[PDB]
């Protein structure tokens, strides 16, 4: 290469061609893979990541800690892209794809290296995940009873298979059947936002409890708040976005006089202008006030003297979840406060939660929110508590939306990994060799299993392997008993579009990653 | 690293110490007794138990190898011109005297070597010298010309293993010099060892002294270090067996059976 | 708390570090093997321009941190040392041992699990070598030396002119052949002196029937060729006497003076005399000749050359029958030179090769020595052309001395690939992987020959490992065992019968050294790197 | 290497202790030759229940 | 304000990594800056790491001269190759003085430096040689000059000759 005094390029352009930077992709997707290899299996490890301000992460969930990494390597950052995607469209097996798809590349790099074109190898993937998925749509274990008591079952072996691999997996019963109970008295869409997660420090996680209806913290009451009584056995709640105080009518107004009388008389109008609101509030026959805008001293003292309770500044999200767990409407004006825009609850209580002052809605009969106030010695603690139980919830959603079950514990990807060698021993030979490869990187998350809990690797995979050659579909890891059982009938349950997905987008990935050949990588502008 | 090795290098071991000590009346192995000596190529399956000596010194007589019926000599004197201790000039002022000096010098160095000739001597070690030169071009010439294997650059340290070994007395003046002196030994080659350098090997002597010689061989150094390293480590077990001859089982039995 | 001025790494980092270097150093010479392979260029830091094949070569020239790396470049050293040919096959193979077995490791099956399998696959590979893959040379004559020479010589500089170099090569070490005691042919390369020069075309290389030297006459009055030479081998320089150190010349009468001076350079005249009454007419000598030593050389219509080298010196007096005097000192005390001390030669000439001259002393008598005189475009080339006939020279050497060759092209790796697949089912229950990752190490060499002809690998080694399955399982279609592989056709070939041979011992040693170098490498699990 | 001896010696501790198991892997070796490492884990082992 | 037998005790044996880093680092500036002071006021007043290891290296039995120059300096590196191409035993070679970062008044008024070095020690250390060589004088002249000070040391072949220790052996 000669310097050549015009250039093509802008300079200091680099330029990575041919089987040597796939080869180098390929490693970065291990390395990549590994750095969340461990957090894989009851017997997995969180990880710790400090950024540059100094706050610590600390999470056991494979796209946090992807998404906690920063990575730069153009290769790299489609396992990280992947398992975002997982966590969007699933929640769970995040630490599952990267596995996988890592898997199938160091499956398929002794190949690269030895020169063989990468659009075989892509063909092979795609008719590999074609056939691994219609396996397991066609083997997933579904019931047509829709019978209430096995559905609610199944939903909680759900939780609790999608919950023991986290700090909270020794109370994995507990936290399932809450994660179950919320999630059934969401109405027809199943949204997040309709399920609350308020965090207090302090307490175990046993104190942590769920709420029929709706709880949030105090927001700055006024002064005379303290007098207003703090417990109400039927009230009627007024759901206003109002802002109750003195102030100018409006931004723009100006006032014109030129008489005293008529000072007197503007001074009284805009306290009358108060004491109407108020009174239109009083007189709609509620005892507890909320309200998006802020609420006055002075319209605090007028509640305090009807013995009513008022809070002002309360977030959007909580005043939606208390309208649609007692039932009301928000209002915007306070002329017509008519009897169906009033909320209504069996009990309303203000109590201390560990430091903090919460508010209380409870005795919903009709409510379709939720409020889970969990317990914990540290933020993160919390932190991890919210990001587990989101991930319960996401697995109860999509049960709830399809209940098609599979036995985990890597029982289904011994099934496919002998599906897939059975059907590549009848074709040609080219093709046989990368379905094989395919096949065998199936087996990842088993050895990555046994791995973590201590075990011996090669003798578990010897054992399902033949166990499910000569029969037997839902043997898989078992984890306490040192060695391997039924999974099935051990209640570890997955949702098949787990699975699914995971192995969708994997092969995405791989093929992906295997059809580059060439990284440009121009020179930075504007360092700063 | 050598437990692949093993079933070659345990029993060389043993016969390395039982070879160097009494099996009755003996309380210590002298270890520095056992020479070990490290050569690049080869594998460690190459490990030899020479009995007698290997010198890594190359012979100076180039164009004769392999003398057999040896009778070596050492000797600690050099073979050079005259040279006192006191410092010495030769003053010459006259060219029958410019002649006759290296004419005397050239029968000098004749004389020493007929009188090396005259025991029978066919080997010949040369101890190393700094002060002045051990082996002149000269003597190496005549010491040629008489079909003698020369030897020099003998290190001083060596002298009492090459005695031990051989059972040549060292001679440190050409007037002691006597064929009661000499070491007979089977057989002196020099053996190259598949173009990765050259040894000397001293195999089968009379009355054979109480020390061997353990080669040691390896594709690389490391290999090698750790293989003397090992070695080492089993002629101080066997050392071990030999002073407070008791046996326990391994194993971590005695850690457990002393917890308990 | 370990409180060590150092770096430390342990478990799966140090050993992927350790894989990870391996294989770069295999990389980096992956692409000249096989004839299909190519030359790499090697630039110093000052400018200096190397072109080589070689594996070792390229090894020792390059600058090597880390200490793995090492061991594998030392290989290579060690492995050219000792056979003189597949310095790039031993890496390789040693590089590729290493990453299956790290992987077997990183799969938590134990390194001494590995490490007994592996010792046990190097033993039955060399046995099962030794018992069917060898060809003996007895019953194929000449035609075996040439094929042999001539597959050395393939990926080098010289490779197309195979037929000439080939020819060229057996001669001269037919040529310097000897015997030694208990009756063992040995062939004693190095003996041939191989001279470079610039100039016409490679074809014109000219193989002396005798010896050459890079030196010329002293001075330019004596004569330039000489019929019946007498050449006089001499260890001492021929210049004015002086005395030693212990000696000193007082003059107290001055009139003894001018025959002092006399007397010394009249020394060395009478000296020069007693050598020329004995009829010598080429005189050699390792030290220098002084201006009036010449001229009684010149004088006497004889030839002098002065700074010959002593190993040059030493073959010649070997080859003429000569012997090296470092001194004119009889067992009487008196100088003298008989003319026993005179070797013969045939002829000895100053032959001008491209605007230079050098010695050739042609035919020597009661010895045959030989010498090859190569002729190249420019410097890098003739180096290349010596580094290639060096290793061609070494092979012949080798198929001399051991008379079992082994075809080539991969047969050897497919045959064994196959046997040590079906016999790590026979022994062990964990050593069986690391048999069978041997053979599937020992797989590498074809299909880096296959990727460096640019061919289907996959397939063709296919193709190679089903003629050998067939070949060991079906016991009346022995006749596979020799199908290697056809690179300029990109398909399996009867190699044996195509004339593609290479010593036995070639493969032996590399499988052996490439066996205790990933043994050695793969006991380690934790690095110490203390700072300087 | 894999002698205990040889692999404390050959590293720099630079901590008094650390020098003290480094002599008495070294003393072993003078006297037995070979449990170089078993006296300095002996020793380590024996300090932990110290502490406790 | 008391305590003045302070004794650290413990801290120094608990934090000698850094200490011994910043020991080591040290000492790398000591010898750079003892090779630079040779230079500077012992003979003005009357990479670097390259320049370092290569001077600490080679045999003491040759003499090696070092140039230290900024971009007459052609002429005298024209001749410095000159008396290359003659002595092919001496290793001529050249350097920035930004390179090696010495004084200001080196770079500004003694720009031709003929720095030479035996053993480690300044054998000559000829600096600002315009006044008494020239600016145009050719390489005999300095060839000439320099071994007037008894400084610089005192056939061809085709292109080379040079390539187990059994040389030849004829013996049955
Ligand atoms: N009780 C159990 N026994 C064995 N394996 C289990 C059990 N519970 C979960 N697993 C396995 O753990 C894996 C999920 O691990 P986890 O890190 O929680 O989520 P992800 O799917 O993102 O890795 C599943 O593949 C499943 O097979
Ligand atoms: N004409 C040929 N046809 C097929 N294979 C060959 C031929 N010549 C050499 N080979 C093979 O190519 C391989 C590489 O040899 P090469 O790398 O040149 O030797 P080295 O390893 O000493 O550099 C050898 O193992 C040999 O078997
Ligand atoms: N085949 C074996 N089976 C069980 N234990 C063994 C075996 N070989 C050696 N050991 C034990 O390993 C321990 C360590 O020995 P070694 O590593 O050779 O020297 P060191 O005692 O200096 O570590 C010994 O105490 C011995 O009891
Ligand atoms: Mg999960
Ligand atoms: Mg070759
Ligand atoms: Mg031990």
């Amino acid at each position: 290469m000669m310097p050549t005094p015009v250039i093509l390029l802008k300079e200091g352009t680099d330029s990575s061609q041919g089987i040597p930077q796939l080869v180098s992709n390929i490693s970065a997707c291990q390395v990549i893979a590994e750095a969340v290899r461990t957090t894989l299996g009851p017997r997995g490890m969180d990880k710790l990541i400090v950024d540059g301000r100094g706050k610590a992460t600390i999470s056991n969930d494979g796209a946090t800690i992807l998404k906690l990494l920063d990575v730069v390597h153009p290769a790299a950052k489609t396992l990280v892209d992947i398992a975002k995607s997982q966590d969007a469209e699933v929640g769970d097996g995040t630490t599952s794809v990267t596995l996988l798809a890592a898997e199938f590349l160091k499956q398929v790099k002794p190949y690269v290296e030895e020169g063989l074109h990468p659009q075989i190898i892509i063909r092979a993937f795609r008719t590999a995940t074609q056939l691994a998925v219609n396996k397991i749509k066609e083997i997933a274990v579904t019931v047509k009873k829709a019978d209430k008591v096995e559905q609610r079952k199944l939903l909680e072996k759900c939780a609790m298979t999608a919950l023991s691999s986290k700090l909270i997996s020794q109370q994995k019963a507990f936290f399932a059947k809450m994660v179950v109970d919320a999630v059934m008295m969401l109405d027809d869409l199943l949204q997040l936002k309709m399920i609350g997660i308020k965090k207090v420090q302090g307490g175990a996680l046993e104190d942590s409890q769920l709420v029929a209806g709706v709880a949030f913290k105090k927001t700055f009451s006024y002064a005379g708040f303290e007098m207003q009584p703090k417990k109400y056995h039927n009230p009627k709640i007024a759901l206003l976005n109002v802002e109750l105080e003195l102030k100018a009518e409006k931004d723009n107004a100006e006032i014109r006089v030129h008489t005293v009388e008529d000072y007197q008389a503007i001074v009284d109008a805009e306290w009358n202008i108060l004491y109407d609101k108020l009174e239109k509030i009083h007189h709609s026959g509620a005892k507890v006030v909320l309200s998006k805008l802020p609420i006055g001293d002075v319209a605090t003292q007028y509640f305090a003297d009807r013995d009513m309770f008022c809070a002002g500044r309360v977030p959007e999200e909580d005043l939606k979840r208390t309208m649609m767990a007692c039932g009301g409407s928000i209002q915007t004006s306070v002329n017509a406060l008519s009897a169906d825009v009033l909320g209504r609850c069996q009990v309303f209580e203000e109590t201390q939660i560990g430091g903090e002052r919460y508010n209380f809605f409870t005795g919903c009969p009709k409510a379709k929110t939720c409020t889970f106030i969990l317990r914990g010695g540290a933020e993160q603690f919390m932190e991890e508590t919210e990001r587990s139980l989101h991930d319960a919830i996401m697995i109860v959603r999509r049960a709830i939306k399809n209940d098609s079950v599979v036995a985990g514990g890597g029982a289904i990807e011994m099934e496919l990994s002998k599906y897939l060698r059975d059907y590549s021993r009848t074709i040609p030979g080219k093709q046989q060799l990368l379905i094989g490869a395919y096949a065998k990187a199936l087996e990842i998350i088993p050895r990555q299993l046994c791995d973590n809990a201590g075990f011996d690797a090669t003798n578990i995979l010897n054992k399902l392997r033949a166990r499910h050659a000569q029969g037997g579909t839902w043997y898989g890891v078992d984890i306490n008993n040192e060695d391997i059982a039924d999974n099935f009938e051990a209640f570890v349950w997955e949702p098949a579009m787990v699975r699914i997905n995971a192995l969708t987008a994997a092969s995405e990935a791989a093929c992906l990653i295997v059809s580059v050949d060439e990284t440009i990588k121009n020179p930075r502008s504007t360092v700063d | 690293v050598v437990s692949q090795y093993s079933s070659l290098l345990s029993p060389m071991s043993v016969n390395a110490v039982m070879k160097v000590i009494d099996p009755a009346t003996a309380t210590s192995v002298d270890l520095r007794d056992i020479k070990i000596v490290k050569k690049l190529g080869g594998t460690i399956d190459d490990c030899e138990l020479v009995e007698g000596l290997v010198l890594t010194q190359k012979v100076s007589n180039s164009g004769i190898t392999r003398v057999e019926k040896a009778k070596i000599g050492l000797i600690q004197f050099c073979l050079s011109a005259p040279k006192t201790d006191m410092d010495n000039q030769i003053v010459v002022s006259d060219y029958a005297q410019m002649d006759r000096v290296l004419r005397e010098e050239r029968a000098y160095i004749l004389n020493l070597v007929k009188q090396i000739k005259k025991t029978g001597c066919n080997v010949l070690l040369i101890q190393k010298s700094i002060l002045r030169d051990a082996l002149s071009d000269l003597a190496l010439h005549f010491l040629n010309k008489m079909k003698i294997m020369v030897i020099k650059d003998i290190e001083r340290e060596d002298i009492e293993f090459i005695c031990k070994t051989i059972g040549t007395k060292p001679v440190a003046h050409i007037d002691q010099f006597t064929a009661d002196m000499l070491g007979s030994a089977e057989l002196a080659e020099e053996v190259n060892l598949n173009g990765s350098g050259k040894l000397l090997k001293i195999t089968g002597c009379a009355s054979p002294g109480k020390t061997v010689t353990i080669v040691v061989r390896g594709s690389n150094k490391l290999v090698i270090e750790e293989a003397e390293r090992s070695i080492h480590d089993a002629l101080c077990v066997i050392r071990c067996l030999v002073k407070k001859r008791a046996l326990i089982a391994g194993g971590g039995a005695p850690e457990i059976e002393l917890a308990l | 708390p370990l409180s060590v001025f150092g770096d430390r790494s342990t478990g799966e980092t140090i050993r992927s570090q350790n894989v990870m270097a391996a294989a770069s150093i295999a990389n980096i010479v992956k692409s000249s093997l096989g004839p299909v392979g190519l030359d790499k260029m090697l630039v110093d830091d000052i400018g200096d321009v190397t072109i080589t094949n070689d594996g070792a070569t390229i090894l020792k020239l390059l600058e090597v941190e880390h200490p793995a790396a090492k061991v594998l470049c030392e290989l290579a050293d060690l492995q050219d040392k000792e056979v003189g040919d597949g310095t790039t096959s031993v890496v390789i193979i040693a590089a590729e041992l290493l990453k299956n077995a790290d992987e077997l490791v990183k799969q938590k099956i134990h390194p001494t699990s590995v490490i007994s399998g592996y010792r046990l696959a190097c033993k039955e590979a060399v046995r099962y070598i030794n018992e069917n893959l060898i060809v003996n040379t007895d019953e194929l004559g000449r035609d075996c030396l040439i094929n042999a020479a001539k597959t050395s010589m393939s990926s080098k500089i010289i490779g197309i002119n195979g037929d000439f170099f080939a020819n060229m090569v057996v001669d001269a070490v037919l040529a310097i052949k000897y015997t030694d005691i208990r009756g063992q042919p040995r062939y004693p390369v190095n003996s041939v002196n191989i001279l470079k020069a610039h100039g016409r075309s490679q074809m014109e290389s000219m193989l002396i029937s005798g010896y050459a030297l890079n030196c010329v006459v002293g001075s330019q009055g004596m004569p330039k060729r000489i019929v019946n030479a007498k050449i006089a081998c001499l260890d001492f320089s021929l210049q004015k006497t002086k005395m030693k150190l212990g000696v000193q010349v007082v003059i107290t009468d001055p009139e003894k003076l001018d025959q002092i001076r006399q007397r010394e350079s009249d020394i060395t005249k009478e000296r020069i005399q007693k050598i020329l009454a004995t009829g010598a007419n080429v005189i050699l000598t390792t030290g220098g000749i002084d201006d009036m030593c010449l001229k009684y050389f010149v004088e006497a219509g004889a030839m002098a050359v002065r700074r010959v080298l002593k190993r040059d010196l030493k073959r010649i007096a070997k080859a003429s029958g000569a012997t090296i005097l470092s001194t004119l000192a009889n067992l009487e005390g008196e100088e003298t030179f008989e003319a026993a001390m005179l070797g013969q030669a045939e002829e000895v000439v100053q032959e001008r090769i491209c605007d230079d001259e050098l010695i050739l002393i042609k035919n020597t008598k009661a010895r045959t020595s030989a010498s090859i005189i190569l002729r190249g475009a420019n410097d890098f080339m003739c180096d290349e052309m010596e580094r290639s006939l060096h290793d061609a020279l070494c092979v012949v050497k080798r198929v001399l001395e051991s008379k079992s060759v082994v075809p080539g092209g991969g047969a050897v790796e497919a045959a064994l690939s196959i046997y040590l697949e079906n016999y790590a089912t026979s022994m062990g229950s964990r050593e069986q992987l690391a048999i069978a990752e041997f053979a599937r190490s020992l797989l590498v060499i074809p299909n880096t020959l296959a990727v460096n002809a640019a061919q289907d690998s996959t397939d063709l080694v296919a193709k190679l490992r089903a003629f050998h399955n067939e070949a060991q399982v079906n016991p009346e279609r022995k006749n596979l065992k020799w199908i290697g592989l056809d690179l300029s056709n990109g398909k399996p070939r009867d190699n044996k019968q195509a004339g593609v041979f290479e010593p036995t011992i070639v493969k032996v040693k590399s499988l052996k050294f490439a066996t205790e170098a990933a043994i050695t490498i793969l006991r380690i699990d934790d690095l110490i790197k203390l700072h300087p | 290497t894999n002698d205990g001896a040889t692999i404390l010696k050959q590293m720099q501790v630079l901590h008094p202790a650390a020098r003290m198991l480094v002599e008495l892997s070294k003393a072993q070796d003078i006297e037995a030759g070979d449990g170089t490492t078993s006296v300095v884990i002996i020793a380590g082992s024996l300090l932990d229940s110290c502490t406790k | 304000l008391a305590g003045e037998g302070i004794s650290v005790n413990t801290g120094p044996k608990g934090v000698i990594n850094d200490w011994r880093r910043f020991k080591q680092l040290e000492t790398e500036q000591r010898e750079e800056q003892c090779r630079e002071m040779e230079r500077l006021i012992k003979k003005l007043s009357m990479s670097g790491e390259g320049f370092l290891d290569m001077i600490d290296k080679e045999q003491k039995s040759i003499v090696i001269m070092v140039h230290i120059y900024e971009d007459g300096t052609e002429a005298m590196n024209g001749c410095m190759i000159c008396l290359a191409a003659e002595y092919p035993a001496v290793k001529f070679c050249k350097v920035k003085s930004s390179v090696i970062g010495a004084s200001s008044q080196f770079t500004r008024n003694a720009l031709p430096a003929l720095l030479i070095y035996k053993g480690g020690e300044l054998i000559g250390n000829f600096v600002r040689v315009t006044d008494q060589l020239g600016d145009d004088f050719f390489a005999v002249d300095l060839e000439a000059f320099l071994q007037e000070f008894g400084l610089l040391p005192e056939v061809l072949t085709s292109v080379r000759n040079s390539a187990s220790e059994d040389s030849d052996l004829e013996i049955d």
